């Protein structure tokens, strides 16, 4: 009884675990050494 | 005392950095209105609202900000600042499905940090245009487009050069960045054990920070490459290692999926009797979240599994089930199949009596 796990295999084929794909910098204002970090780790859509 | 711009953007920039950025934006806002001579404050306030914007999900408007930014990091000739800018355009871009422009962008970025000697803004920019060419390859669509091919290529040769920069810089969290994309580009291009060898890398280095979250996105990535490879006992020791994380980290949704991975391995194995069990582990978690659709899955799965057992009473149960489901849902196909294996039951069932 192949079609239950060939729609699983489908669908599995387009199937990923990405890391992030929306590193943004940042332009800090605040010139506290309390936070210079520059990096966005977003998540895209 | 009408508040100064420099102060709004203090608070909008506060705010965005607390998790509220729908907040943050309207200072940054009223900043601009108030405006200021400082140009390079007001770029920053602009790539602020760009980001902010980003992580609302107004690309429309984080593309505004950005390209603001990078149109007075050019007036200003602030060349880290032209970098900055060209990489947030990029990935909006990117987002937005301009990828011509993304591309252009991103490479901008990577020509002004090599000419700064900015050795880890040359890392996120090669980063940025392996995410991009990503991006691109799966924007398309029994034949592969090379046009497919060629983007996902390009992928991994940018991931590719990241990788080795950042091992060279001892960048330890973003080469398992960068294995775990690199790994994912090649499994969707279809260099199966390239895919396991970096994610692989990808789980050593998750381990090494204790992040269970990029550990468990490791084991599933291992799992559906060794799966595509023919080996699926390999592949059903990787599912029950994210069944674990997924179960420690109290994750639902993630431990139902890989009960049913596990299911569909185990079936391919012709261990009909566990992929029952994980078949059924995953038709509870579905309908505690009240998950119609993977309900059918799971109606679906159990009746096939039942039926390979020769278990013909259960068969009929979850074909019932299945139709059932189907319909609810408005699955055209499926409760057509649905129909077909309950027929072919009765039939089975009606001719084993002599005539």
């Amino acid at each position: 009884q192949v079609d239950s796990v060939q729609r699983w295999m489908e669908d599995l084929k387009l199937m990923t675990e990405c890391e992030c794909m929306c590193v943004l910098q940042a332009k800090p204002i605040s010139l506290e050494e309390d936070a210079q970090g520059d990096l966005i780790l977003a998540g895209g859509p | 005392m009408e508040a100064s711009c420099l102060e709004l953007a203090l608070e909008g920039e506060r705010l965005c950095k607390s998790g509220d950025c729908r907040a943050g934006v309207s200072f940054f806002e009223a900043a601009v209105q108030v405006g200021t001579e400082d140009l390079k404050t007001l770029s920053a306030i602009y790539s602020q609202l760009g980001n902010a914007y980003f992580y609302l999900h107004d690309y429309a408007k984080a593309l505004e900000y950005h390209h603001h930014d990078l149109t007075l990091a050019r007036t200003i000739g602030d060349q880290l600042g032209e970098a900055k800018a060209s990489g947030n355009l990029g990935n909006t871009l990117k987002v937005l499905g301009n990828f011509d422009e993304a591309i252009v962008c991103c490479q901008r970025h990577l020509d002004i940090s090599r000419e700064l000697n900015d050795k880890v803004g040359e890392a996120r920019a090669l980063y940025n245009l392996g995410n991009v060419y990503h991006a691109k390859g799966k924007s398309f669509g029994g034949e592969f487009p090379e046009e497919v091919r060629d983007a996902l290529q390009a992928a991994v040769d940018f991931y590719e050069e990241n990788l080795s920069l950042v091992t060279a810089l001892g960048d330890r969290a973003a080469q398992g960045r960068a294995f775990g994309n690199l790994g994912n580009t090649h499994y969707l291009l279809g260099n199966f054990r390239d895919a396991v060898i970096a994610h692989e890398q990808r789980l050593l280095i998750a381990k090494e920070f204790g992040d269970k979250a990029a550990e468990r996105r490791a084991y599933s990535n291992l799992g559906n490459a060794y799966i595509f490879l023919g080996e699926f006992e390999t592949a059903s020791e990787y599912y029950k290692k994210t069944l674990l994380l997924a179960r420690q980290l109290k994750d639902r949704a993630v431990e139902a999926q890989s009960c049913y991975s596990l299911g569909n391995t185990y079936t391919l194995l012709q261990d009909y009797e566990k992929a029952i069990d994980y078949h059924l582990k995953h038709l509870a978690i579905a309908q505690e979240l009240n998950d119609r659709i993977g309900e059918g899955r799971a109606c679906w799965s159990l009746g096939n599994a039942y039926t390979a057992l020769g278990n013909h009473d259960q068969a009929m149960h979850f074909a019932e089930k299945h139709l059932e489901i189907s319909r609810e849902v408005g699955d055209k196909s499926g409760e057509l199949t649905a129909r077909l294996n309950l027929s072919d039951l009765q039939m089975v069932l009606g001719l084993s009596y002599s005539t």
